[PDB]
């Protein structure tokens, strides 16, 4: 890799500079390099990894949706060609993330936090592929997403309080999977409502160092429920 | 509005 | 080039799709390909070219300023190394623009509009290089900027009404050159004030199809004067 | 605030 000669700590440092500069492709590149050193990521480093790649693929998804909308609104080859160029790029970024997760990050040992977060991350990026997939690949991508989310859910229910932000964010994102990718509006509303209600029932488990994250996700759960009802 | 997923924080 | 096999009209079409998708690097790539077909650009195409590359280099300048601020605020090699990486990228984009201008766009014939706009564009991108330049290269870049702006100014004064948006935008950008790059606050205030006052004196020359652009630049001239006084 | 140059339009 292009980062192989750089020290891990310099890679972390530079990802933080790139975040400050809103250079999220660079930031993602630095974090990939950090991951490839083969050591586990701390909580702060996992956030850097997550923020960088979500920013990259977020811009790609938003581009793809504009071009897809234009494509269907006109249903020459230019719109389809350009949409496939963005779609191919997006798939390449998702494959890079999923490869890092399999080659380096997802393990049987380590934190419940770390293990849930990477399985959630695997679920998300399969979901991003599922957004642009068709046919003999779509249902296979959908099942890899469901399977990764489900494992993360089992672990989180067993090992995390119901207000934990990874547990909540995972549940939010699984419910979005249900509603948008699996077309199971009932499962979506049922998971989101349970997640929110169990969070309030054990509201006392909020952590001093993450309660702002927790209460944000709880509100987003309620936003989705309002939308879906 | 579409469904909202986990945002980026810090 | 990577666009050599694509038809000019498809290149224009795709630059417009990329603008819609906020894919300004792609947009810039498509427009470069269009320019390299060797035919003149219309007014709409010049705007596509301008918007794409200004968006690219704008993100690079903003990144460079954050990293430069951090660098000086700490005066390890990481900040300087990363700043030089962004700076090298920025210079590469400016060289690409300036090369297109010399190899293809700047000519002795054609519109006064077209000739002023490309010389203004040459002035801007030398100014962007001048923002990150040092020493045995700085004053040489500053003079190529001044020289290009000055030629554009002579032509615009001779051949365009004083409310023309290219003439105004050029004058705005030359005055920014004076104030920030040349450190001639007097020349800046004197050019900006003259430009604004002559615009109002011949306010009747506003064009039906560009008056919103004209009155925007006039306000920005007044914004700079307020700042500078 | 720094000096304002020509913006992007349309
Ligand atoms: C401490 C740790 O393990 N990592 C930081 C993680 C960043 C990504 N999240 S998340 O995507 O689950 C999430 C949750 C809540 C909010 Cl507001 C944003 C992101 C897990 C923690
Ligand atoms: C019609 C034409 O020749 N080109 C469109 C050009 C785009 C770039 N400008 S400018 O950079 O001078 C400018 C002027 C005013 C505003 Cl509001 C934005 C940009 C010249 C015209
Ligand atoms: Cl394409
Ligand atoms: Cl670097
Ligand atoms: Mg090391
Ligand atoms: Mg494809
Ligand atoms: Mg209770
Ligand atoms: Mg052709
Ligand atoms: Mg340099
Ligand atoms: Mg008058």
């Amino acid at each position: 890799g292009a980062m192989g000669s750089m020290e891990r700590a310099s890679l972390i440092q530079k990802a933080k500079l790139a975040e400050q500069a809103e250079r999220y492709e660079d930031m993602a590149a630095f974090m990939k390099g950090a991951v490839e050193k083969g050591e586990e990521l701390s909580c702060e480093e996992r956030n850097l990894l997550s923020v960088a790649y979500k920013n990259v693929v977020g811009g790609q998804r938003a581009a793809w949706r504009v071009l897809s909308s234009i494509e269907q609104k006109s249903n020459g080859p230019e719109v389809r060609e350009y949409r496939e160029k963005v779609e191919t790029e997006l798939q390449g970024v998702c494959d890079t993330v999923l490869g890092l997760l399999d080659s380096h990050l997802i393990k049987e040992a380590g934190d419940a936090e770390s293990r849930v977060f990477y399985l959630k991350m695997k679920g998300d990026y399969y979901r991003y592929l599922a957004e642009v997939a068709t046919g003999d690949d779509k249902k296979r991508i959908i099942d890899s997403a469901r399977s990764a989310y489900q494992e993360a859910m089992d672990i989180s229910k067993k090992e995390m309080p119901p207000t934990n932000p990874i547990r909540l964010g995972l549940a939010l994102n699984f419910s979005v999977f249900h509603y948008e990718i699996a077309n199971s509006p009932e499962e979506a509303i049922s998971l989101a409502k349970t997640t929110f209600d169990e969070a309030m029932a054990d509201l006392h488990t909020l952590s001093e160092d993450s309660y702002k994250d927790s209460t944000l996700i709880m509100q987003l759960l309620r936003d989705n429920l309002t939308l879906w009802t | 509005q579409r469904s909202t997923s986990t945002p980026n924080v810090h």
